[PDB]
């Protein structure tokens, strides 16, 4: 139900840029945390908050999934 | 026993030199004539058509 | 003694007289006379059927008179009858002795003969009411290995052995009717005339001899080789024959004139000759060598016209059918091949 | 807008380029090598008993090499699975089956050589061509019995940002089953064959060098090459596949190990390309046998 | 050489029974075996065939599903099991050898017969049913079929055999041109396409009997109606 | 396409092929040995102990042997030796009590030189490049009584030694084993036996076991 909850969060948007920021926050980048990734964002002063909220929401639900992405060679 | 063997050898040499001999040219001509006459029925000299070859695959 | 010396001198004088008489009748050569004839076109032959089933070297192979059936002998203890048209096996005869060097197929089609390294020639009957193949006769009168055996009819056989002597047998009785002697070495091959009235024998002393079946003595002796003689066969006319030796050389000898006509040898050939055969018309001469391939020679102009190369080991047996349509070759690779 | 507000990208790291290069070289050489090996071996399977041992190994190596382009494409597309549901539960199992067959066949060949050097009298009386086929059948059956968990526990999952589908393994929160599977797959896949190879070959070497008539230096070279290749080219895969197996999906060590999986897999497949070479090099008259047919 | 068969008694309209045949004098393992059924005061028809090695077994359509064939090579005995018997399965059964290779002569021995009483296909036509004859004059018998018996290999599969009164059939001619073994040179065969002629030059006291022509292109094997010859 | 008889012919051919394969698989489980000598070298005692052309069969420790004796041939050896190209081993017999005897044909030429030249011809043949040779030296007892009356300087005029049973035997063995010209492909075994012995069969068993092991190693490509 990650899609439904992300859409619910994005439904509180005001501009298309906010929706784009929230979609960007949902990415599955693993090396860095959402707070550190926010440091690279400077285009929008109000993009930071939506990005942080969306990424923090996504990361918590991505845990406890029991699925492992084993490669085709194993 | 040596004398008997020598007698047999000399008798064989007597009997081996009392036959008629012909010319080499006549024998060569006869061989060529036989080959020329019988060349028409040699399936190996000329490849026969595949229709009449029992060994066709 | 003086008598022995004078007899040797007389023998030498007779040899000189024979040589002079042979030189007297030599007026021309075939090479000059055959210069004008058209050369034979370069010949390609292809392997049609391959025969498998043996498990050792193959030493003997003889065609039938119907040009469809053949017999093969190997040192695995089996004698196999093959149908060439469909590549089938009719009979597999087990042998008491596994050291075979020759085999023969009866002209009628009722008997098959084998033997080797046991001084015994065994005759096997193929047509039996009981439904199997049984031993009909075991001829044992030789003191050496049997090199070649050929049929004259259903109740006669001629045999050559390593005891320098040749024999003529009667199957029903089992006794030597005639014995041929006069060689100074082992006997390897013999050839029967189409008229069933002459046969030649070739020995390891570089000598060929002509014999009569009836009378039982020698008419002509041919020399000129330099090593052992391993194969011999008649021209289809019956007035000449071809000899193959271990000195990488074949020769053609005439019977009407006791002389040598032509020799076949090449610089690149340094190996021996194991089999010699002719064609139906007498124009092609087939030779098998130890260099794993067979050669075709023009019997008149002495030029090579083709090479058959499909065997991985030494070529041991070569045969040509009575109708002159296919050529059968065997080797120590345990495979027969039919070439057309 | 594909470019995010963040400056992060989705480029491929150097290990992936190395893995792709290794995959290409292994495929290109091994396909041809195994094709020639199979063609030469299938002709002699009627007469020679040794041939049918190498025939199965060559077949397995050929199939493994043929299954390489799929893995090559799966890396460029960032692990996307377009085939569907049933393929995700079938194809990896066959890929693993080829591997396990190619290992157990080598183990059985080593055992056959040991039983042929020691006790030759029994092998001259009661050894033929059917026993080898029975042994090969047992090897393939053991491989299938070991690979059935791949059939059992493979599923698909869908991620929406970006839209993609992944083939993976789910145990539904059961650590005991996963750990047991890992132990059984390690003990019967790596340790036992390695022990069999080393013990049998040391015994063969000692007995061969005991007497003068059988003593030669080629045996040492062949044995050392085979054993060293096996050990070196299979250790990293197994150690990675067990460490990742006992660890949690969220830890710095797990992320470190996830960066070097394809490299280990390619490093392991180089053995499937190495194996055909020893047969040609350490054989007598391979050129003549190829010229025969 | 001799084949002796037994096991034949009287059975009720419903029941089962087995027949046995034992051979002595030849290699049994290298010969295929045939069963032939002859109705009382009628012709004879084929029943079953078993090949060497027990690899190929052939049955007739009129008896398919009811009869079983089996072979014992170590004991040299051929069995036949009758499972369900109608009222039409009352006849006398023969046993025939057969061998097949290049130049063979199948259907060479017939042995004796055993009696049993109960309380697509190529048609073979012989128009003649009786021939009065005086010894010393030539006789010709004609046989025709529905399909040409000539094959692409050049062989024609026609067989001529004879039956004396109170005796078993004996082979005379195979492949319409080859004279069998143990028979005089008086007999001859010829023909072409679908027409076949069997000619006897000189007739003696032992040539009286019934004559049959047989085909061998395809299974089942079909016989023709007998052409009786009377003195 | 085939008629009803062609199928039966093919079935007969297949059965023949099966029988031939079954017989060939059984004929390969036998050890083959070729026994040579110099006429009076002691073949009879060897055969009596370990039991045209003569064939002998015996069995030791579940191993089946097959020995071929061709001493009664009396023909040219070069025309039929190649038949024995795939024999497991050659058993050579030498009677070393013939260092003083002389041949009947010539009083100048002795028997031991004939044995040595025959061994040289057999060992360096083109068909026996990788064939093992087992050399039995026979009847050493008569040698040990005869050596004291007459020395072995008659045969070899370049020998200087203690003239005892051990030195002469060692010299003879060294002379025989030095005719080999391969030293790598071919291995030669030597043994001393008398009329009453029971350990010759074990010797030949060990030799053939070594040859079998080497052949199996070569067949697998590991040699």
């Amino acid at each position: 139900t990650l899609q439904k909850k992300i859409e619910e969060i994005a439904a509180k948007y005001k501009h298309s840029v906010v929706k784009k920021c929230c979609y960007d926050g949902a990415r599955v980048n693993n090396d860095e945390t959402c707070e550190q990734r926010a440091a690279r964002i400077s285009l929008g002063p109000r993009c930071i908050k939506a990005f942080t909220e969306c990424c923090v929401v996504a990361s918590q639900l991505r845990a406890n999934i029991s699925h492992k992405d084993m490669q085709l060679g194993r | 026993a040596s004398i008997a063997q020598a007698r047999k050898l000399v008798e064989q040499l007597k009997m081996e030199a009392n036959i008629d001999r012909i010319k080499v040219s006549k024998a060569a001509a006869d061989l060529m004539a036989y080959c020329e006459a019988h060349a028409k029925e040699d399936p190996l000299l000329t490849p026969v058509p595949a229709s009449e070859n029992p060994f066709r695959e | 003694g003086s008598e022995l010396d004078q007899l040797r001198q007389e023998a030498e004088q007779l040899k000189n007289q024979i040589r002079d008489a042979r030189k007297a009748c030599a007026d021309a050569t075939l090479s000059q006379i055959t210069n004008n004839i058209d050369p034979v076109g370069r010949i390609q032959m292809r392997t049609r059927r391959t025969l498998r089933g043996h498990l050792a070297k193959i030493y003997a192979m003889h065609w039938g008179t119907d040009s469809r059936l053949l017999v093969s002998a190997s040192q695995d203890g089996k004698l196999i009858i093959w149908d060439s048209y469909t590549t089938n096996k009719v009979h597999a005869i087990p042998l008491r002795s596994s050291w075979v060097m020759t085999c023969a197929y009866a002209p009628s089609g009722n008997y098959v003969a084998c033997g080797g390294l046991d001084n015994i020639c065994s005759i096997y009957n193929l047509k039996t009411r009981e439904g199997n193949v049984r031993v009909s006769r075991e001829l044992a009168g030789h003191t050496g290995y049997l090199s070649c055996c050929r049929f004259l009819d259903d109740n006669q056989i001629v045999t050559s052995s390593g005891d320098t002597t040749c024999a003529l047998w009667d199957i029903e009785t089992g006794q030597q009717t005639t014995t041929f002697t006069g060689h100074t070495g082992d006997v390897m091959s013999l050839s029967l005339a189409p008229d069933t009235r002459l046969f030649v024998s070739g020995a390891c002393d570089a000598s060929a001899k002509l014999w009569d079946v009836r009378e039982g003595m020698c008419r002509q002796t041919f020399t000129g080789h330099e090593s052992d003689i391993n194969a011999i066969c008649f021209f289809p006319n019956g007035n000449a024959f071809a000899t193959g030796s271990d000195d990488a050389t074949c020769r053609l000898f005439d019977l009407r004139a006791d002389q040598e006509l032509m020799t076949y040898s090449h610089d690149n050939i340094i190996c021996g000759i194991t089999s010699v055969s002719f064609s139906k018309s007498g124009r092609l001469l087939l030779a098998g060598y130890d260099d794993f391939n067979c050669n075709v020679w023009d019997a008149l102009k002495a030029d090579r016209a083709g090479v058959l190369a499909g065997h991985d080991n030494r070529v041991s047996c070569l045969g040509v059918t009575d109708d002159g349509m296919a050529v059968a070759t065997g080797s120590w690779d345990s495979f027969l091949k039919i070439w057309n | 807008l594909n470019t995010p507000v963040d400056k992060t990208s989705n480029t491929l790291r150097v290990p992936d380029i190395l893995a792709l290069v290794i995959f290409a070289v292994v495929f290109l050489v091994g396909v041809l090598g195994n094709a020639l090996v199979v063609w030469v071996t299938a002709f002699e399977a009627k007469r020679t008993i040794n041939a049918i041992w190498f025939l199965n190994l060559a077949v397995a190596d050929f199939l493994s090499c043929l299954a390489l382009p799929i893995l090559f494409t799966s890396i460029v597309q960032h692990h996307h699975w377009p085939f569907g549901g049933a393929a995700c539960s079938i194809l990896p199992s066959l890929i693993l089956l080829n591997m396990y067959a190619s290992i157990l066949l080598l183990a059985t060949i080593s055992a056959d050589r040991f039983l042929l050097v020691f006790k030759p009298i029994w092998c001259q009386n009661f050894r033929g061509a059917g026993l080898a086929w029975i042994a090969c059948a047992v090897a393939w059956g053991l491989a299938l019995l070991l690979t059935i968990p791949s059939f059992l526990y493979r599923v698909v999952r869908e991620e929406y940002f970006p839209p993609k589908v992944l083939c993976g393994v789910d145990y539904s929160h059961d650590k005991r089953r996963e750990r047991a599977v890992a132990i059984v797959r390690l003990v019967l896949g790596f340790l036992w064959p390695l022990l069999t190879l080393t013990i049998c070959y040391t015994f063969i070497l000692l007995r061969t060098w005991s007497r003068r008539a059988t003593r030669s230096t080629k045996t040492l070279k062949v044995v050392v090459a085979v054993v060293a290749s096996f050990f070196i080219f299979w250790l990293p895969y197994q150690v990675t596949g067990i460490m990742m197996s006992f660890l949690e999906p969220s830890s710095p060590t797990f992320l470190l190990l996830k960066k070097l999986d394809s490299l280990c897999v390619s490093f392991a497949y180089i053995n499937c390309c190495i194996n055909p070479i020893i047969y040609v090099v350490a054989g007598q008259g391979f050129q003549g046998r190829l010229r025969k047919s | 050489v001799q084949l002796v068969e037994s096991g034949g008694g009287l059975v009720q309209p419903g029941g089962s029974r087995k027949l046995s045949c034992s051979a002595s004098g030849f290699a049994f393992s290298s010969f295929g075996m045939h069963w032939v059924r002859q109705a009382p005061e009628k012709g004879l028809e084929w029943v079953a065939y078993i090949s060497s090695g027990s690899g190929t077994i052939y049955y007739a359509d009129t008896v398919k599903g009811r009869f079983t064939i089996s072979r014992d090579d170590p004991k040299n005995t051929l069995f036949l099991q009758m499972t369900s018997l109608r009222s039409e399965d009352t006849a006398m059964y023969y046993c025939v050898r057969s061998i097949y290779y290049y130049g063979s002569s199948p259907f060479d021995f017939w042995g004796q017969g055993t009696t049993l009483t109960v309380s697509s296909d190529i048609v073979m036509t012989q128009a003649t049913s009786s021939v009065p004859v005086t010894p010393g004059e030539s006789v010709s018998i004609s046989c025709r079929s529905s399909k040409s018996l000539l094959h692409s290999n050049g062989n024609t599969y026609l067989y001529w055999f004879l039956q004396r009164p109170g005796q078993s059939p004996q082979l005379l001619i195979y492949r319409m041109s080859n004279l069998a073994s143990g028979v005089p040179d008086r007999f001859s065969g010829s023909g072409s396409g679908t027409a076949f002629t069997l000619t006897i030059s000189r007739l003696e006291a032992e040539d009286v009997g019934v004559y049959y022509c047989m085909q061998h292109l395809e299974y089942p094997l079909t016989f023709g109606a007998g052409t009786k010859l009377e003195l | 396409t085939l008629s009803a008889e062609d199928k039966a012919a093919v079935e007969r051919s297949k059965m023949i092929d099966r029988n031939l394969r079954e017989d060939g698989e059984k004929a390969a489980r036998e050890v083959k040995l070729l026994l040579l000598g110099a006429g009076e070298s002691g073949k009879s005692t060897i055969v009596k102990q370990m039991k045209g052309i003569v064939e002998t069969h015996f069995t030791f420790k579940d191993l089946h042997f097959k020995m071929f004796d061709v001493g009664g041939q009396r023909s040219e050896r070069k025309k039929w030796i190649h038949c024995f190209e795939g024999v497991t081993a050659i058993i050579f017999c030498v009677a070393l009590s013939d260092y003083d005897l002389v041949l009947a044909e010539d009083e100048e030429m002795n028997r031991m030189h004939e044995s040595m030249k025959l061994f040289d011809s057999i060992c360096n043949n083109k068909w026996f490049t990788d064939t093992s040779i087992i050399l039995f030296l026979n009847k050493k007892d008569l040698f040990e009584e005869k050596i004291k009356k007459s020395p072995l300087t008659i045969c070899y005029p370049e020998y200087a030694g203690s003239n005892t049973y051990e030195e002469a035997a060692a010299y003879i063995q060294c002379q025989f084993e030095d005719l080999n010209k391969r030293k790598d492909t071919k291995e030669i075994y030597t043994h001393f036996t008398c009329a009453t012995d029971t350990k010759n069969v074990q010797f030949v068993f060990d030799a053939v076991t070594d040859v079998i092991i080497k052949n199996n190693l070569k067949d697998c490509g590991l040699f």
